[PDB]
């Protein structure tokens, strides 16, 4: 028999491209108020229809590394953040000279934060009253390149302007779905070990991605997902040692953050009509901010995230350590919870380090006990570059408590010296892309190519 | 099966549920104006397909086939390794070559067999 | 009689003129992102209804009788009934319950009828 | 009386307040339904409807 | 400055008082400008005191 030409429309096939994926979220968010929350200002009303749906008989080369939806919630996010920005006030009155108290405690610890008066200009633009507010020390610098113990200023006002959050907004992660266009497929891998590239021998097709968490963190990866049967090491070459290692761990790692102090809500009218906020007295007595973490559970954690560093580097030895140094920003495991900026030293949580004995997990003595770190507070933040670099963080009055579930870390291995057998990982800091990448390894978009051609035993009866 | 549901299954197997992928082409819905952008683009690529289809002749589409003859040259391979088990998007990855090629025959093919539709009619 | 003369007349005698309001659902003039919006979305709707047409069968639409045959569990009247002296507005009142089942039926017998324009075309 | 509440605008002086009539109207797959049944209560059936 | 003889193509050297970082600090400050942007401030007469 001969062979000619015939089409067939609505075939399967696929080619990943790009494409802007929209934000989605579940129906309770959208009676709410303008930017409150941000997860439905510029959404839509998700549908958990139409539900997962498997491929029986697939292979498709997902990455982790090589993907373009993270540079998509990247952009999103910051944009969306900058619209955010835009009905608060901004704080313009308050570059002026600070003049400051000296209070001062010896011996043991103190925690002091400085108690600064300014003038302000009030409703009436030629009229002004004195004022006070406290403010941490993180904030404040000194002023004059002279010598003057009183005389300060806001840290900002030699760099850019500076803005105040607005007080009806929230910095809450709600979760986000992001899904696809018409013409276009998300491709989920479903096999539980996928080093993160590479094939996966079982590939699922869905409508719309599981609820990401827009969560900020530096060190520790915080509430989110969850590995599904053992920990899994994944990076985009171990043969570098300056990249960043990504560890998603199987079990979580509670923790719980609190700020003692009962601090009080101070307003300050600025402006015709516009007020600014800060603390007052702080009542009761004055105490230290901190996060606890179960000693026992953390040894578990890093002996088996050690057990799978040795897959790689099995006869030397992996030995935590400090971060590296630099600036507040990036040396501290900064999180934000409850609304309050905290930044912790996380030097306990890398102190030691599995020696290839793994030491035994059982009967603990006291699992009750703890490892605390403590923490400092800031009010101006410095989150991404660039995109109103600012965001002065009104206070909350209270004692506040934090409570969330570790997930993953971020690691670096260090540069070797003198062929070194004993070779060390530590903390690492990183942009928010390595933060995001834990959360949307799963998927890849394609799109649909609904045309084809192929030989077939009949003609058309012209 | 759902949208993809005949991904992977036979050729023959595939060419049958074919409304149900057609049928998921066009959708929408938007916040700002870079999803519209998606939208109208969807809208688009929908009528250049349909478009292309038409020009071929294959109008109210799906199935289709045609007189543009299989030069031997476009698959050298045989009839049923190719439709009893071969799937559409490995077939893909052995015919992606020369489709842009068979396209104009495609066309012009239309053109020639309207000429007919035109006279023959006109003489009858 | 203009766009919705028909409405309220015989469904015999509004099931012609069809095309006098087939020919409003197109149009579009805007100002401003919402507007474009309801734009995009009526050419949106008008395609996805021609679309659903073509999955039947029914393309070069207005008038198209079918095959799938009429269970009499989705009506239980009498056709001078319901032809001469119903219209078309309070007859959606006596079957909108139906028709909703009734297009997945009509979609699987288009696809059986292009098995047949398949396997027959191919044997001559 | 303001600068207690918020910042406040002069009206600028090329525009004017005055009351040019509006038409409000659908776009293409809608259509407007008007009563014509000049004792209409407000709400419940007209026996006159017009397009 | 004033030249005499010839021909000159000079510009005003001009201070004036500016705020700083500071809301309610200033210091003193100068810059050149090219005459036509520069103009007698006071209706009255003075021949220092002059304005963008
Ligand atoms: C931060 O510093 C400010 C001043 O720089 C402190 O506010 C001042 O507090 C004192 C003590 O209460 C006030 O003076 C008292 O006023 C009462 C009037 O009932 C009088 O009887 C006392 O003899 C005494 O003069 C003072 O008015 C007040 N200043 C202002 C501007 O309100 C504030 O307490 C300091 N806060 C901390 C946490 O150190
Ligand atoms: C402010 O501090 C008080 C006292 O430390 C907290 O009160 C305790 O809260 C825990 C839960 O976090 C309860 O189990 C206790 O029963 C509470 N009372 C005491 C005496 O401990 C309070 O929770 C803190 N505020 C916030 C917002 O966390």
């Amino acid at each position: 028999e001969n062979l000619w030409v015939t089409v067939y429309y609505g075939v399967p096939v696929w080619k990943e491209a790009k494409t802007t994926l929209f934000c989605a979220s579940d129906a309770r968010a959208y009676e709410k108020e303008v930017h409150n929350v941000w997860a439905t200002h510029a959404c839509v009303p998700t549908d958990p229809s139409p539900q997962e749906l498997v491929l029986g008989n697939v292979t498709e080369n997902f990455n982790m590394w090589k993907n373009d939806m993270v540079d998509q919630m990247h952009e999103d996010i910051i944009s969306l953040w900058d619209q955010s920005l835009k009905p608060c006030v901004k704080l313009t009155p308050l570059c002026v000279t600070l003049i400051c108290s000296n209070a001062t405690v010896k011996n043991g610890t103190v925690e002091e934060m400085k108690n600064c008066s300014f003038n302000t200009t009030t409703e009436i633009r030629d009229k002004e009253k004195k004022e006070y507010a406290l403010f941490y020390k993180p904030d404040i610098v000194p002023l004059s390149e002279t010598n003057n113990t009183s005389e300060y200023r806001l840290i900002n006002c030699n760099t850019s302007a500076c803005t105040q959050a607005c007080p009806k907004v929230t910095f809450e992660p709600i979760p986000i779905h992001y899904c696809a266009p018409a013409g276009y497929a998300i491709l989920k891998c479903n096999d539980e070990t996928f080093n993160g590239t590479g094939p996966c021998s079982n590939v699922s097709t869905v409508q719309c991605t599981h609820g990401i968490r827009p969560v900020v963190s530096t060190q520790l990866l915080l509430n989110g997902s969850l590995a599904e049967k053992e920990i899994v090491i994944r990076s985009e070459n171990l043969t570098n040692n300056a990249k960043i290692i990504i560890v998603h761990l199987h079990t979580p790692v509670e923790i719980v953050c609190t700020r003692p102090n009962n601090n009080t809500r101070k307003s300050v009218r600025i402006g015709p009509g516009q007020t600014f906020y800060a603390t007052g007295d702080i009542i009761g007595d004055i105490k230290q901010a901190h996060c606890n973490i179960s000693e026992e559970k953390w040894n578990d954690t890093l002996q088996k995230v050690g057990i799978e560093l040795q897959k790689h580097f099995p006869n030397k030895t992996i030995k935590y350590n400090q971060s590296a140094g630099g600036d507040m920003e990036i040396t501290t495991h900064s999180f934000n919870c409850g609304g309050e900026f905290f930044y912790c030293n996380t030097s306990n949580l890398f102190n030691g380090t599995y020696n290839g004995t793994y030491i035994s997990t059982n009967s603990s003595a006291n699992s009750t006990s703890t490892i605390t770190l403590q923490c400092r507070i800031k009010q101006i933040i410095n989150m991404w570059q660039g995109v109103g670099r600012c965001m002065y963080a009104p206070p909350i009055a209270g004692n506040i408590t934090c409570r969330s579930n570790i997930t993953g870390l971020l690691l670096t291995r260090d540069g070797g010296t003198n062929s070194n057998e004993t070779e060390t990982f530590r903390p690492a800091g990183g942009d928010m892309r390595d933060n995001w990448r834990s959360e949307l390894y799963k998927y890849k978009v394609v799109k649909i190519e609904p045309l084809g051609v192929a030989p077939t035993r009949c003609k058309r009866r012209v | 099966l759902g949208f993809l549901g005949a991904a992977g299954s036979t050729m023959g197997a595939a060419s049958m549920t074919l409304t149900v992928q057609a049928r998921n082409l066009l959708s929408g819905t938007v916040w700002g104006i870079k999803q519209l952008q998606a939208r109208v683009l969807a809208v688009e690529r929908y009528l250049r397909d349909q478009q292309l289809l038409g020009i071929w002749g294959c109008s109210g589409k799906l199935i289709c086939c045609t007189n543009v003859p299989w030069n031997s040259s476009w698959s050298n391979r045989n009839l049923s390794e190719i439709w009893d088990n071969m799937t559409w998007l490995q077939w893909d990855k052995e015919i992606s070559n020369y489709t842009q090629i068979i396209y104009g025959l495609l066309e012009e093919s239309q053109n020639q067999q309207e000429k007919n539709e035109q006279d023959l009619l006109a003489l009858d």
